[PDB]
């Protein structure tokens, strides 16, 4: 799933 | 054209300046006795450590030491994933592989910049403001101890190479574009954007260290001794994840750590 990691990608 | 690999050469180098706030330059700088602000505070015992606190309660040395690595690992992943988004073709990828490439890639990167702030005698802390020996990093409790041990003699062999920024900006690039790392959903855009940087790298290298020959292969082969460090690190957190009171893993070290080799 990896969250932080997503949000961190998309910004 | 030659060209085009010079301008990506160069669009990594700025994008790595603005990404990394301590560059490999002022590393060496601050290590040499070169520049001139002040010389780090030293940390080689106890008693340092705690005196290093007041300068730069209720839990065990080896604990807090292991704790500030978890808080700068953190913003270090950060600082690759910002450097990362910067890399031509990686933010068109799918979201699931740049992911991937991000969960394998950040160790290693973050390994081979630690060389950067490193000497045989110990290292740089706290964007330069401390230094903590080895041998005191050696000291620890088991399993503490020898955390730091198989870094610092990556580090040392590595830095014999004598890149620097420009060559690790390019280099850093490629670690993360790699095509064999578990799970990728779709290789083929990765490995050809990783050409091009590789093709990038080999030219910067010809001609930033013109008088070193084979330096693209003695550093190809550093990539790989990287993924011994990184299982080898692995393992070693595994253990402690098992016998420590308490673990406290920050969530996003969580995330990374999950399933990796
Ligand atoms: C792959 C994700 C990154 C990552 N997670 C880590 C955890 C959970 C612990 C330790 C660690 N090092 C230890 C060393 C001794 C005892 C316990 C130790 N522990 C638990 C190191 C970790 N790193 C890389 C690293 C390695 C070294 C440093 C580092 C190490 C020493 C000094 C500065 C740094 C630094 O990079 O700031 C920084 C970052």
């Amino acid at each position: 799933r990896h969250k932080i990691l997503h949000r961190l990608l998309q910004e | 054209e030659s060209a085009d690999l010079r301008a990506l050469a160069k669009h990594l180098y700025d994008s790595y300046i603005k990404s990394f706030p301590l560059t490999k330059a002022k590393a060496r700088a601050i290590l040499t006795g070169k520049t001139t602000d002040k010389s780090p505070f030293v940390i080689y015992d106890m008693n340092s450590l705690m005196m290093g606190e007041d300068k730069i309660q209720s839990k065990e040395v080896a604990i807090r030491i292991f704790q500030g690595c978890q808080f700068r690992s953190v913003e270090a992943v950060q600082e690759i994933t910002e450097y990362a988004k910067s890399i031509p073709g990686f933010v068109n990828l799918d979201l699931n592989d740049q992911v991937t490439l991000l969960k394998y890639g950040v160790h290693e990167i973050i390994y081979t910049m630690l060389a950067s702030l490193m000497n045989k005698d110990g290292v740089l802390i706290s964007e330069g403001q401390g230094f903590m020996t080895r041998e005191f990093l050696k000291s620890l409790r088991k399993p503490f101890g020898d955390f730091m041990e198989p870094k610092f003699e990556f580090a040392v062999k590595f830095n014999a190479l004598e890149l620097d920024d420009s060559d690790l900006a390019i280099f850093i690039a490629v670690i993360i574009l790699s095509g064999d790392r578990p799970g990728l959903l779709n290789v083929k855009p990765i490995e050809d954007i990783q050409d091009n940087l590789l093709q990038a790298l080999e030219l910067q290298l010809k001609l930033n260290h013109p008088e070193s020959s084979q330096l693209f292969a003695k550093l190809l082969q550093k990539m790989t001794d990287l993924r011994q460090i990184v299982t080898e690190h692995v393992q070693l957190l595994q253990v402690i994840k098992k016998t420590e009171t308490d673990m406290s893993l920050h969530p996003l070290l969580q995330e990374i750590y999950k399933d990796l080799y």
